[PDB]
DNA sequence: GAGAGAAGCGCCAAACACA
DNA sequence: ACTGTGTTTGGCGCTTCTCTC
DNA sequence: GAGAGAAGCGCCAAACACA
DNA sequence: ACTGTGTTTGGCGCTTCTCTC
């Protein structure tokens, strides 16, 4: 079409949907590595004039312009999962992806965005899409989401215990259900994030949450490629009040592996950091049963 | 030109690939050339390990002062001659000025990090430091990337080597889990926390008067919005079209018109 | 008759007026005498700013200097990154080629790589090893106008204040080590003290999200040429010299001809505005 | 704690802000820093001006300047009413009490007898005849704080205007005479030219009616002292030296102890603010 | 003290009695000392008249140039040791300096004078010259002055005696029939002519903002009137009772308040 | 009493009143030159403070200010002259009448007089009896008188043609009735500022007083003493109209001394004056009965 | 019970030195 | 291309504090 | 006949040099 | 007492001018 700078203001939004519409039309690397090479070129030079223009104006993003861009989102990204195959693969459309990615993250964090807009545009349908994506196996797309999604819990207030049962319920099937996931530690450093913000007396479900999701989550076999984060989260929340730290000390002690196994030392590790935490405020009510399982 | 990056650099695969060429070009550099043919720490910066390696020359030996961030995997490596608790000083405080101060920090027993020399340095810094006695792998491709630029040329100072081993551990290698490079991920900045039951506000920005650099004018033209802040420079558009960088002596703080 | 007066004992302004002439007659007398103007000092022309890179990492200033303790005079090499004033500085013994391309080394691994670097017409920036080195990574190395300090302003007053914070430091110990004392000056500067304007450290900006693209820039530049009286830069003189016509003039300086063989860049500071001969 | 962090590595405010600390006790701390104060070059004290003269022939300020022609050094000797501007100036072959006295005499014959004069620390003022010539008419002759040109800028700057007449004189007829050119560069400078200001010639406000009286003036000055630090206006040194404590202190300077023998007059322009001992 | 004054000076009894000395007192040392025991131009500086003058001395002649303007009796006198064209230039030229810038000058016919260079000399200045051939009085005093200036001491380098005696002549002595020395009548302001049916309206200067020396405040407190003006200072009175002079550097214009 | 910049504003103006009082009383040094001298001390330097403290101050000048203060004036000032004595004398007590003459000059210029509360303070009669004054033998007295008259006849407008018609009057008395003057010339160079501000056309009464009291005025024999200023009244006037100089030309060609004298030069002089303006605009109507006349 | 002093804190223009 | 810039510092307006009639 | 360009003129803050 | 100051200069607001639809 045009340069997005070369036309007039009067017309110039008619322009930013008309080329926000080309890149609606999908294109599939993973079908054949060369199909519209010319058509790709345009979409990609397209897609890095529009996040070029989005950050350097004001006044830009209008009433007619909240649906589209998110539709346009809605057509790329939302699809169905590559096949599971367990050096992980990289996604084959990457560059379109990663541009979309940053548009979109653009899009949201701009001065001119009003959270009042989009609260009849983005729904928990939306939410749930988002949701659903963090399986991909590509980590750059794992990093993209988890740092929308940041900004998407932080910016809307109505959508924020809904996702919070969401992420009971993914975690509950993933304890349960199914236990094949790939987006645990991204999900973990935005629990641990929305943790740092709690303020005091601490709510009764926040402790529901603990002990029913965090602390048994322990027991995956799979825990070695998560132990940081996880871990974070417990030592962001227990500062808030330490009444509650004995619950998980009995849980730490139960869900300890019994046998010999290289597992035990991050176990360990969570402990010291619980240790270098539990020892003032006369904390030695379980002091004993703790140094006795540890002994074995 | 990645082909003389990796003869220079001697870098991995995908760093080729990040640049210009592609994973069959990378492929094909990568096995053309003769020579190429867990984690403790929660946070960046929170627990480090601290190495001292003996670096084996034709007719001298050198001494490697090398400290490893247990979460990114960053090195900060140093050359000496010899080895007192004096260096290890030094190359602890070289280190805080490469990465940052970090709250713990760890390291085996010997001569060094064991006299009171070194724990008084610790204690000013606020750095508690632990002892064991039983990473070893970031210790190992160091050596053998400097095995690798001494291989390609034997007149090198020691020093132009060591600096370019780092940058490329640092700055040009990627890990293969998380498809960051060691500074990438070491220098990502962390999730602001979220307050509760209290919206995020988007943080607004001063307004600010501007001239034009070049004109001589004395006139301040409009209080208007600074789109991006930086040293010495911010970004005013002066027009509904485009925008420059205007020097901070030529810029007046304002106050919203309301 | 103003004319003759003026010429006679070079009076001013309202001096003609009283005798008899009209402000705008005064004034052009004044502005179109030759000597009246070439022995006035006084002079009025915009200002230049060094240029500034549009990221991080995109364009570097590295400047010499030198420091006296116990008896000995290190050479400190000190590079900062134009964007976030983040400062990479290397103490040394001697001035070398060598020793120029080994800091830059160091500030490349300790930052990052440039691509447009600029320095003064130092001895040891203009040396075949040194362009070998910058052509080798593909670095852009550029020179200033000779004896023109003024334009690396940034990488002076780093200078300064990284030995500002030197001298406070070897005040309080005396016996404290050089390497030490650097490196603690380099971790203050870059990760502790926060800059004036913008409130934030420069490592926090090095380091920011570099999810912002690089501004389209226009080259397009003035198509008129003017007369300039001129000074020279490297030797300061009491009057001015010329007038003559410039070849070419860009955003901060003029490409004055010296003589009648070989023209040179003059800075607009030591450039006077003159009258159209025609 | 912000105490240990700044007497480790001397941050600056913000940075103590960061670690945990009110605004005003980082501050204090900055202000209580003894090696901080001292390294940074910056001050702010009030300004001074020199001390201007009633009415005419009050004060006068004389100097002696140097010019080059016809390869020959002339040695001009210029005295300038400080109430009106108005300029005598005798040129001479070298420096000597005896050309200072006859200057001063010609100066008298063409403007007028002065009741002050004051001058720098010059060689020829300090004499024994110069001293007996002003006290044989009755005329107060002070001297300046040594190394100080500041305080006759008066002075300075009419023999920088005189000089840059001289300059455009010579410029149009290097076959001039020197007596000719100084005479009509006198003419034009006290008859022709007006002062920027006032927009009245230094010979109209000299013969001024002396109509107007003297006003009254009040010796009272302030009865308290403090800390300052010093630096000696001979020599130019990087860090203040002290801090110690004024005996006296006047409008525009302060009379600071150097060392345990003798004080000194140290001009507000090289004088910090310090903080009180106890 | 007249006393000492006289006998540097040498001057009138009536100088005296503008001193503290009164009329019996200036008698009385005026007798006691051993030593002392029409007008053509119609304007000051409107026609002089230039007279050359030998000066006899023990061992050798002095050239005196005279320039007396016919008005107010001002004397302008230049020492030297030849006589040609270029020192009647140049001593032509120390009296504009002095005195100003005549617009008719008269003298006697000569060597000097009359030749080219003169009268280019004098119409760049456009000064008309006219020569007639036959004051004598102020050369006389003249000579007198010099002569008692020499019999008090005759260690004189022969420019300080013609200093003072310049500056007895033309602001010490004062005349007899307008009770004016020289200078005071020479220099005198001319009374401003008065416009007819137009009252002539006070002239008002303009209002100021200053600032108090010596306290380093950045604020500018009140338009307020000027008293009195002059080179590098102003009158202000600070309040309703004391008034201080203040540098221009410290005052901005101002408009009246209305 | 006390200091007039020692007491608070709402009595200012009172002290300022009682002090200007003091001064009322006389004080003669011709009677005895020793007489009342702290008497006289007192009122010098109540004299010097007023003159200072009137020139530092603004908003002084008051309603009820303006008569005194002239009648002090009044009380010093206008008085019988002594008797006449033909290096003239100085009156006896000239530091006072100084002071007084000089704090009346900065009353009058001070820039908060205002000229229209004086009107019907100062009249005719002031007028008559300032000028009745301008045979004082003492030339300062004169130089101050004329310096002060300058001033009165600028500021006001209702006063002019009276002092013209009261000029023009003395003058017919100096020439015809009594030829006892010692103020021609003061007079004269205030009568040359006054012809300097005439405007186009000239009228005719100014031609009137040329031809009256100003060309036959030549007759007087003592004209050596006021020779320059009264030239130049002269040579002030003519350049208004070049059409009117053929009368002067007359009637200097008529008062000519016929008898050789050393008074001719003087003459000469003024013609020289007249010759520099009348060669222009082809003045060669009465050339050669001048050149005739001058022949002889 | 309430309003004038007192401590806190964000901002800035003139100065200084970088060979 | 070519081109001066960042930190320190007392004074001051705006704001939030508490001892006193 | 009428209102927008064009010449006139008073004012000022940043620069410079006085060894 | 002791102490920095006066001139030059393009840009710009305010004002008074005249060629043009
Ligand atoms: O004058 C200098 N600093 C002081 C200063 C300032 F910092 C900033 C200002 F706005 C003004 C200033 F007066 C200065 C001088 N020189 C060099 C510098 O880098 C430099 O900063 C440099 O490298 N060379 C090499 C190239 C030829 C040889 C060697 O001499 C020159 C000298
Ligand atoms: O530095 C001078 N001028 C430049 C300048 C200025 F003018 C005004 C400023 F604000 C700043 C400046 F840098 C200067 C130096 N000296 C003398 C001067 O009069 C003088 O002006 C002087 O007479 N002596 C004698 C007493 C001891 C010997 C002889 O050295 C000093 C030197
Ligand atoms: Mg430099
Ligand atoms: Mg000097
Ligand atoms: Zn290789
Ligand atoms: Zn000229
Ligand atoms: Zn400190
Ligand atoms: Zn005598």
């Amino acid at each position: 079409l045009l340069h997005i700078r070369d036309v007039p203001p009067a017309d110039q939004e008619k322009l930013f949907i008309q080329k926000l519409r080309q890149c609606c039309v999908l294109f599939d690397f993973v079908s054949d590595p060369l199909s519209d090479l010319k058509w790709k070129e345009v979409k990609r030079a397209a897609l890095s004039e529009m996040v070029e223009y989005i950050t350097h104006n004001r006044n830009v993003i209008t009433e007619p312009i909240y649906p589209e861009v998110v539709h346009m989102f809605a057509v790329n990204m939302f699809r169905t999962l590559p096949p599971s195959s367990n050096e992980p693969t990289l996604e084959a459309a990457w560059p379109h992806l990663q541009l979309v990615y940053e548009f979109f993250l653009r899009f949201l964090e701009s001065p001119d965005f009003q959270p009042n807009i989009a609260k009849k545009y983005i729904d928990q349908k939306f939410v749930l899409q988002l949701l659903e994506l963090f399986d991909s196996e590509d980590p750059r797309e794992r990093d993209f989401l988890k740092t929308t999604l940041h900004r998407i819990y932080g910016k809307f207030l109505g959508l924020r215990a809904y996702i919070r049962k969401q992420i009971n319920n993914i975690f509950y099937r993933f304890i349960y259900e199914t236990e094949h996931h790939n987006g645990i530690a991204e999900l973990l450093e935005i629990l641990g994030s929305i943790i740092n913000g709690f303020a005091l007396p601490l709510k009764e479900e926040h402790k529901i949450f603990l002990l029913k999701v965090l602390l048994p989550l322990h027991k995956v076999k799979s825990l070695s490629v998560y132990h940081p984060q996880l871990a974070y989260c417990v030592v962001q929340f227990l500062e808030k009040d330490s009444t509650l730290t004995e619950p998980v000390v009995m849980a730490l002690l139960k869900y300890w592996p019994k046998t010999h196994s290289p597992k035990e030392v991050m176990f360990l590790n969570e402990l010291e950091e619980i240790l270098d935490v539990i020892e003032p405020s006369e904390f030695v009510k379980i002091m004993e049963p703790l140094f006795r399982q540890l002994a074995k | 030109s990645p082909a003389k990056l990796h003869s220079f650099t001697h870098c991995g695969q995908a760093a080729l690939t990040l640049h210009g060429a592609t994973t069959t070009e990378a492929l094909n550099i990568l096995h053309s050339c003769h020579a190429c043919r867990i984690r403790r720490g929660l946070l960046p910066n929170h627990i480090w390990q601290g190495d001292i390696t003996h670096f084996k020359y034709k007719n001298t030996l050198y001494r490697l002062h090398v400290w490893v961030d247990t979460f990114s995997g960053s090195v900060s490596a140093t050359h000496k001659k010899r080895e007192t608790s004096s260096e290890a000083i030094s190359s602890l405080l070289h280190a805080i000025a490469h990465l940052g101060r970090p709250s713990h920090i760890n390291t085996d027993n010997g001569p060094a990090y064991a006299s009171q020399e070194f724990q008084h340095a610790c204690t000013s810094l606020a750095i508690r430091h632990t002892t064991h006695i039983p990473v070893e792998r970031t210790n190992g491709i160091l050596k053998t990337l400097l095995y690798k630029y001494f291989s390609d040329n034997p007149n090198l100072p020691m020093d132009n080597a060591l600096s370019v081993a780092l940058w490329t551990i640092n700055h040009l290698n990627v890990l293969t889990h998380c498809q960051k490079t060691r500074w990438q991920l070491h220098h990502s900045p962390r999730l602001p926390p979220i307050p509760e039951e209290k919206p995020v506000t988007t943080s607004k920005t001063h307004w600010y008067y501007f001239k034009i650099p070049g004109l001589n004018s004395r006139q301040w033209k409009g209080p208007q919005r600074a789109l991006q802040e930086a040293a010495g420079a911010a970004l005013i558009p002066v027009s509904d079209t485009a925008a420059q960088w205007i020097p901070w002596k030529l810029l007046k703080r304002a106050v919203c018109p309301r």
